[PDB]
RNA sequence: AAAAAGGGCUUCUGUCGUGAGUGGCACACGUAGGGCAAUUGCUCUGCGUGCGGAAUCGACAUCAAGAGAUUUCGGAAGC
RNA sequence: AUAUCCUUUUU
Protein backbone atom coordinates (compact mmCIF):
# COMPACT_ATOMS: atom_id res chain seq x y z
CA UNK A 1 0.00 0.00 0.00
CA UNK A 2 2.25 2.89 -1.59
CA UNK A 3 1.53 6.23 0.24
CA UNK A 4 3.86 9.31 -0.48
CA UNK A 5 3.71 10.40 2.79
CA UNK A 6 5.89 7.70 4.76
CA UNK A 7 8.43 7.42 1.89
CA UNK A 8 10.57 9.41 3.76
CA UNK A 9 9.47 8.42 7.04
CA UNK A 10 12.08 5.90 9.09
CA UNK A 11 9.05 4.02 9.73
CA UNK A 12 5.95 5.45 8.38
CA UNK A 13 5.50 7.62 11.88
CA UNK A 14 6.26 11.24 9.75
CA UNK A 15 3.38 13.60 8.76
CA UNK A 16 5.32 16.10 7.43
CA UNK A 17 6.96 15.73 3.94
CA UNK A 18 10.49 15.51 4.26
CA UNK A 19 11.17 17.28 1.31
CA UNK A 20 9.52 18.51 -1.64
CA UNK A 21 9.78 15.99 -3.99
CA UNK A 22 7.27 14.44 -1.48
CA UNK A 23 4.84 17.58 -1.81
CA UNK A 24 5.59 17.00 -5.20
CA UNK A 25 4.46 13.19 -5.38
CA UNK A 26 1.50 13.40 -3.81
CA UNK A 27 0.13 16.27 -5.52
CA UNK A 28 0.72 14.88 -8.64
CA UNK A 29 -1.54 12.32 -10.15
CA UNK A 30 -0.40 9.33 -12.14
CA UNK A 31 -1.47 7.24 -14.77
CA UNK A 32 0.09 4.45 -16.69
CA UNK A 33 1.87 5.32 -19.81
CA UNK A 34 0.75 4.04 -23.21
CA UNK A 35 3.78 1.78 -23.69
CA UNK A 36 2.43 -0.43 -20.92
CA UNK A 37 0.87 -3.64 -22.60
CA UNK A 38 0.58 -6.63 -20.87
CA UNK A 39 -0.14 -8.59 -17.74
CA UNK A 40 1.30 -6.50 -14.53
CA UNK A 41 1.32 -10.08 -12.21
CA UNK A 42 3.49 -11.41 -14.46
CA UNK A 43 5.96 -8.78 -15.01
CA UNK A 44 9.19 -8.29 -14.01
CA UNK A 45 11.10 -4.83 -13.20
CA UNK A 46 14.37 -5.25 -13.45
CA UNK A 47 16.78 -2.00 -12.56
CA UNK A 48 20.04 -1.27 -12.26
CA UNK A 49 21.31 -2.52 -15.34
CA UNK A 50 24.34 -1.53 -17.41
CA UNK A 51 23.47 1.11 -19.66
CA UNK A 52 25.21 -0.72 -22.13
CA UNK A 53 23.41 -4.12 -22.33
CA UNK A 54 21.64 -5.22 -24.92
CA UNK A 55 18.08 -7.19 -25.23
CA UNK A 56 19.70 -10.24 -26.08
CA UNK A 57 21.94 -10.54 -22.89
CA UNK A 58 18.70 -9.79 -20.89
CA UNK A 59 16.78 -12.06 -23.25
CA UNK A 60 18.90 -15.38 -22.06
CA UNK A 61 19.35 -14.21 -18.71
CA UNK A 62 15.98 -14.07 -17.60
CA UNK A 63 14.65 -16.82 -20.12
CA UNK A 64 17.14 -18.97 -18.09
CA UNK A 65 14.54 -18.70 -15.16
CA UNK A 66 11.37 -19.90 -17.75
CA UNK A 67 9.43 -18.62 -20.85
CA UNK A 68 9.44 -14.76 -22.21
CA UNK A 69 6.66 -13.61 -23.84
CA UNK A 70 7.68 -10.10 -24.09
CA UNK A 71 11.03 -8.07 -22.91
CA UNK A 72 11.17 -4.47 -23.73
CA UNK A 73 14.54 -2.53 -22.48
CA UNK A 74 13.19 0.95 -21.74
CA UNK A 75 15.25 3.57 -23.86
CA UNK A 76 15.15 7.47 -24.18
CA UNK A 77 12.75 7.94 -27.23
CA UNK A 78 14.57 10.70 -28.56
CA UNK A 79 18.57 9.82 -28.22
CA UNK A 80 18.27 5.84 -27.75
CA UNK A 81 19.92 5.87 -24.22
CA UNK A 82 18.85 2.94 -22.44
CA UNK A 83 17.10 4.26 -19.20
CA UNK A 84 19.06 1.55 -17.12
CA UNK A 85 15.68 -0.49 -16.61
CA UNK A 86 13.47 -3.24 -18.46
CA UNK A 87 9.94 -4.83 -18.27
CA UNK A 88 10.01 -8.54 -18.65
CA UNK A 89 7.12 -10.71 -19.05
CA UNK A 90 6.79 -14.70 -18.27
CA UNK A 91 4.32 -16.75 -18.78
CA UNK A 92 2.94 -18.68 -15.89
CA UNK A 93 3.75 -18.11 -12.84
CA UNK A 94 6.66 -20.51 -11.97
CA UNK A 95 8.66 -18.20 -14.23
CA UNK A 96 8.56 -14.63 -12.48
CA UNK A 97 8.23 -16.30 -8.68
CA UNK A 98 11.79 -18.03 -9.00
CA UNK A 99 13.06 -15.09 -10.56
CA UNK A 100 12.46 -12.62 -7.99
CA UNK A 101 13.81 -14.76 -4.78
CA UNK A 102 16.54 -15.97 -6.80
CA UNK A 103 16.74 -13.21 -8.73
CA UNK A 104 18.78 -10.29 -6.64
CA UNK A 105 22.51 -10.54 -7.43
CA UNK A 106 23.04 -11.99 -10.57
CA UNK A 107 25.67 -9.16 -11.57
CA UNK A 108 25.02 -8.78 -15.62
CA UNK A 109 27.95 -6.52 -16.70
CA UNK A 110 30.01 -4.73 -14.25
CA UNK A 111 26.54 -3.37 -12.41
CA UNK A 112 25.07 -5.47 -10.50
CA UNK A 113 20.87 -5.37 -11.16
CA UNK A 114 17.98 -5.32 -8.99
CA UNK A 115 14.19 -7.15 -9.43
CA UNK A 116 10.96 -6.45 -8.39
CA UNK A 117 7.41 -6.92 -9.59
CA UNK A 118 5.96 -4.28 -11.15
CA UNK A 119 3.66 -2.57 -9.13
CA UNK A 120 2.20 0.54 -11.18
CA UNK A 121 -1.08 -1.07 -11.84
CA UNK A 122 -1.30 -3.31 -8.32
CA UNK A 123 0.40 -0.99 -5.91
CA UNK A 124 -2.02 1.78 -5.27
CA UNK A 125 -1.19 5.22 -4.76
CA UNK A 126 2.27 4.49 -6.81
CA UNK A 127 3.99 7.36 -7.96
CA UNK A 128 7.18 6.83 -9.95
CA UNK A 129 10.34 8.61 -8.54
CA UNK A 130 10.28 11.14 -12.20
CA UNK A 131 6.71 12.46 -10.54
CA UNK A 132 8.51 12.90 -7.28
CA UNK A 133 8.39 9.97 -4.49
CA UNK A 134 9.00 6.66 -5.93
CA UNK A 135 10.98 3.94 -3.91
CA UNK A 136 14.81 3.05 -3.14
CA UNK A 137 16.74 5.83 -3.68
CA UNK A 138 20.72 6.55 -2.67
CA UNK A 139 20.66 8.36 0.91
CA UNK A 140 23.39 10.76 -0.40
CA UNK A 141 21.50 12.94 -2.87
CA UNK A 142 19.07 13.85 -0.09
CA UNK A 143 15.63 12.03 -1.65
CA UNK A 144 15.41 8.85 -0.49
CA UNK A 145 12.28 6.46 -0.01
CA UNK A 146 11.89 3.94 2.14
CA UNK A 147 8.85 1.10 2.52
CA UNK A 148 10.23 -0.99 -0.46
CA UNK A 149 13.02 -3.99 -1.45
CA UNK A 150 16.53 -2.13 -1.70
CA UNK A 151 15.69 -0.08 1.59
CA UNK A 152 12.39 -1.23 3.78
CA UNK A 153 11.24 0.56 7.15
CA UNK A 154 13.47 0.51 9.62
CA UNK A 155 11.36 0.09 13.06
CA UNK B 1 -9.26 27.13 -48.00
CA UNK B 2 -7.35 24.40 -48.87
CA UNK B 3 -6.46 25.20 -53.04
CA UNK B 4 -2.96 24.69 -52.67
CA UNK B 5 -3.16 20.92 -51.82
CA UNK B 6 -4.46 19.93 -55.03
CA UNK B 7 -1.52 21.91 -56.65
CA UNK B 8 0.78 20.62 -54.57
CA UNK B 9 -0.44 16.72 -54.98
CA UNK B 10 -0.10 17.15 -58.74
CA UNK B 11 3.65 18.67 -58.16
CA UNK B 12 4.61 15.49 -56.05
CA UNK B 13 3.70 12.95 -59.16
CA UNK B 14 6.45 14.81 -60.93
CA UNK B 15 9.41 11.89 -61.16
CA UNK B 16 11.70 14.60 -60.11
CA UNK B 17 9.96 15.19 -56.90
CA UNK B 18 8.92 12.03 -55.83
CA UNK B 19 11.18 11.49 -53.12
CA UNK B 20 9.38 14.27 -51.25
CA UNK B 21 6.70 12.36 -49.12
CA UNK B 22 3.44 14.79 -50.41
CA UNK B 23 3.31 16.43 -46.98
CA UNK B 24 6.70 18.97 -48.27
CA UNK B 25 6.06 22.67 -46.70
CA UNK B 26 7.80 25.20 -48.24
CA UNK B 27 11.07 24.96 -46.11
CA UNK B 28 11.79 21.68 -46.82
CA UNK B 29 11.37 21.40 -50.81
CA UNK B 30 14.09 24.87 -50.72
CA UNK B 31 16.14 22.98 -48.97
CA UNK B 32 15.96 20.36 -52.10
CA UNK B 33 16.21 23.06 -54.27
CA UNK B 34 19.30 24.45 -52.39
CA UNK B 35 21.09 20.61 -52.43
CA UNK B 36 20.54 20.99 -56.13
CA UNK B 37 22.48 24.06 -56.22
CA UNK B 38 24.75 22.95 -54.01
CA UNK B 39 24.39 25.35 -50.55
CA UNK B 40 22.22 22.78 -48.81
CA UNK B 41 23.61 19.64 -47.34
CA UNK B 42 22.14 16.72 -44.95
CA UNK B 43 23.45 15.64 -41.20
CA UNK B 44 23.03 12.34 -39.37
CA UNK B 45 21.44 12.63 -35.79
CA UNK B 46 22.57 9.06 -34.46
CA UNK B 47 21.10 7.18 -31.60
CA UNK B 48 23.39 5.48 -29.71
CA UNK B 49 21.15 1.97 -30.56
CA UNK B 50 18.84 1.19 -32.75
CA UNK B 51 18.65 3.63 -35.80
CA UNK B 52 19.87 6.53 -37.45
CA UNK B 53 17.57 9.14 -38.95
CA UNK B 54 19.30 11.96 -41.49
CA UNK B 55 18.61 15.55 -41.06
CA UNK B 56 19.51 18.61 -43.56
CA UNK B 57 20.44 21.85 -43.16
CA UNK B 58 21.83 24.97 -44.93
CA UNK B 59 25.47 25.72 -45.69
CA UNK B 60 25.41 28.72 -43.29
CA UNK B 61 23.43 27.37 -40.96
CA UNK B 62 24.11 27.37 -37.22
CA UNK B 63 23.40 24.95 -34.38
CA UNK B 64 20.03 26.92 -34.19
CA UNK B 65 19.58 25.27 -37.75
CA UNK B 66 20.33 22.20 -36.58
CA UNK B 67 18.36 22.08 -33.43
CA UNK B 68 14.65 22.97 -36.13
CA UNK B 69 16.13 20.27 -38.15
CA UNK B 70 15.96 17.68 -34.95
CA UNK B 71 12.50 19.81 -34.14
CA UNK B 72 11.19 19.09 -37.60
CA UNK B 73 12.16 15.35 -38.48
CA UNK B 74 11.39 12.91 -35.63
CA UNK B 75 7.83 15.25 -35.15
CA UNK B 76 6.67 13.94 -38.51
CA UNK B 77 7.90 10.75 -38.40
CA UNK B 78 6.25 10.02 -34.89
CA UNK B 79 2.81 10.03 -36.81
CA UNK B 80 4.23 8.37 -39.54
CA UNK B 81 4.78 5.30 -38.13
CA UNK B 82 2.48 5.94 -35.21
CA UNK B 83 4.40 7.22 -32.10
CA UNK B 84 4.27 10.22 -29.41
CA UNK B 85 3.46 13.62 -30.51
CA UNK B 86 3.46 15.43 -27.31
CA UNK B 87 6.85 14.85 -26.62
CA UNK B 88 9.17 17.70 -23.88
CA UNK B 89 11.86 19.18 -25.34
CA UNK B 90 12.59 21.49 -22.58
CA UNK B 91 14.02 18.52 -21.32
CA UNK B 92 15.93 16.99 -24.03
CA UNK B 93 17.95 20.08 -24.86
CA UNK B 94 18.51 20.95 -20.99
CA UNK B 95 19.85 17.39 -20.27
CA UNK B 96 21.01 15.95 -23.65
CA UNK B 97 23.79 17.87 -25.57
CA UNK B 98 25.10 17.08 -29.37
CA UNK B 99 28.26 16.02 -30.02
CA UNK B 100 30.50 16.13 -33.47
CA UNK B 101 33.32 13.46 -34.03
CA UNK B 102 34.83 14.22 -31.08
CA UNK B 103 33.91 17.84 -29.49
CA UNK B 104 30.50 18.61 -28.06
CA UNK B 105 28.05 21.01 -29.63
CA UNK B 106 28.02 23.78 -26.72
CA UNK B 107 28.03 26.90 -28.30
CA UNK B 108 24.55 27.40 -29.93
CA UNK B 109 24.81 30.27 -32.36
CA UNK B 110 27.56 28.91 -34.09
CA UNK B 111 27.62 27.41 -37.60
CA UNK B 112 28.52 24.13 -37.96
CA UNK B 113 31.02 24.58 -40.51
CA UNK B 114 33.25 26.63 -37.51
CA UNK B 115 32.50 23.18 -35.66
CA UNK B 116 33.64 21.41 -38.77
CA UNK B 117 30.40 18.90 -38.95
CA UNK B 118 29.30 18.82 -43.13
CA UNK B 119 28.02 16.71 -45.39
CA UNK B 120 26.91 12.96 -44.67
CA UNK B 121 28.92 13.38 -41.39
CA UNK B 122 27.53 11.97 -37.94
CA UNK B 123 26.80 13.62 -34.60
CA UNK B 124 25.14 11.82 -31.46
CA UNK B 125 24.71 12.66 -27.72
CA UNK B 126 25.97 13.01 -24.17
CA UNK B 127 23.81 13.54 -20.85
CA UNK B 128 26.34 16.82 -20.43
CA UNK B 129 26.76 16.65 -16.86
CA UNK B 130 30.86 17.61 -16.45
CA UNK B 131 29.45 20.42 -13.88
CA UNK B 132 26.30 21.99 -14.23
C1' A C 1 40.98 32.60 12.01
C1' A C 2 38.15 34.35 16.83
C1' A C 3 34.53 37.36 19.97
C1' A C 4 29.53 40.14 20.61
C1' A C 5 24.81 41.47 18.77
C1' G C 6 21.32 39.19 16.21
C1' G C 7 18.08 36.71 11.74
C1' G C 8 7.92 38.14 11.65
C1' C C 9 4.04 34.85 8.79
C1' U C 10 1.72 33.22 3.85
C1' U C 11 1.51 33.23 -1.89
C1' C C 12 4.26 33.87 -6.45
C1' U C 13 0.05 33.37 -14.44
C1' G C 14 -4.59 31.77 -17.52
C1' U C 15 -6.60 28.80 -21.21
C1' C C 16 -7.73 23.57 -23.82
C1' G C 17 -5.74 19.10 -23.17
C1' U C 18 -3.70 12.88 -20.87
C1' G C 19 1.36 8.55 -23.98
C1' A C 20 1.72 15.41 -22.16
C1' G C 21 3.46 17.56 -12.75
C1' U C 22 7.02 17.74 -18.88
C1' G C 23 2.02 19.45 -24.69
C1' G C 24 -0.42 23.77 -27.74
C1' C C 25 -1.75 28.77 -27.25
C1' A C 26 -1.75 33.33 -24.53
C1' C C 27 0.78 36.27 -20.75
C1' A C 28 4.88 37.89 -17.44
C1' C C 29 10.45 38.34 -16.78
C1' G C 30 15.46 37.81 -18.78
C1' U C 31 18.71 37.52 -23.00
C1' A C 32 20.68 38.05 -28.23
C1' G C 33 20.18 40.32 -33.00
C1' G C 34 17.65 44.44 -36.55
C1' G C 35 15.38 49.13 -37.31
C1' C C 36 13.83 54.30 -35.05
C1' A C 37 14.78 59.16 -31.74
C1' A C 38 16.65 62.61 -28.27
C1' U C 39 25.40 59.26 -23.46
C1' U C 40 20.52 57.27 -23.21
C1' G C 41 15.73 56.17 -24.82
C1' C C 42 11.63 53.69 -28.50
C1' U C 43 10.14 49.25 -31.79
C1' C C 44 10.49 44.28 -34.16
C1' U C 45 12.09 38.66 -34.28
C1' G C 46 14.41 34.00 -31.90
C1' C C 47 15.83 31.56 -27.38
C1' G C 48 15.70 30.67 -21.90
C1' U C 49 12.34 30.47 -16.87
C1' G C 50 7.53 30.49 -14.81
C1' C C 51 9.38 35.22 -9.09
C1' G C 52 14.64 35.45 -9.03
C1' G C 53 19.77 34.39 -6.73
C1' A C 54 23.95 32.06 -3.42
C1' A C 55 26.20 27.84 -0.81
C1' U C 56 26.02 22.47 -0.31
C1' C C 57 24.98 17.17 -1.71
C1' G C 58 23.96 14.43 -6.30
C1' A C 59 22.75 14.28 -11.32
C1' C C 60 25.79 5.88 -12.66
C1' A C 61 18.49 7.48 -7.99
C1' U C 62 12.82 1.53 -8.41
C1' C C 63 8.07 1.63 -13.08
C1' A C 64 7.79 1.69 -20.60
C1' A C 65 11.09 9.18 -21.47
C1' G C 66 11.41 12.96 -17.94
C1' A C 67 17.33 14.82 -11.52
C1' G C 68 16.45 17.07 -8.17
C1' A C 69 16.80 18.18 -2.89
C1' U C 70 18.54 20.87 2.00
C1' U C 71 20.08 25.42 4.01
C1' U C 72 19.87 30.50 3.05
C1' C C 73 17.24 35.97 1.29
C1' G C 74 16.30 39.26 -2.23
C1' G C 75 11.75 41.26 -5.34
C1' A C 76 6.20 41.93 -5.46
C1' A C 77 1.33 41.21 -3.18
C1' G C 78 -1.40 40.36 1.40
C1' C C 79 -1.37 39.49 6.91
C1' A D 1 19.46 10.31 7.06
C1' U D 2 24.62 12.29 3.50
C1' A D 3 26.82 17.69 3.03
C1' U D 4 26.37 23.57 3.63
C1' C D 5 22.72 27.71 8.30
C1' C D 6 22.46 33.87 6.94
C1' U D 7 23.20 39.55 8.52
C1' U D 8 26.05 43.62 11.26
C1' U D 9 30.33 45.32 14.26
C1' U D 10 35.36 44.66 16.44
C1' U D 11 39.89 42.29 15.95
Amino acid sequence: EYDPLKAGSIDGTDEDPHDRAVWRAMLARYVPNKGVIGDPLLTLFVARLNLQTKEDKLKEVFSRYGDIRRLRLVRDLVTGFSKGYAFIEYKEERAVIKAYRDADGLVIDQHEIFVDYELERTLKGWIPRRLGGGLGGKKESGQLRFGGRDRPFRK
Amino acid sequence: MDVFQEGLAMVVQDPLLCDLPIQVTLEEVNSQIALEYGQAMTVRVCKMDGEVMPVVVVQSATVLDLKKAIQRYVQLKQEREGGIQHISWSYVWRTYHLTSAGEKLTEDRKKLRDYGIRNRDEVSFIKKLRQK
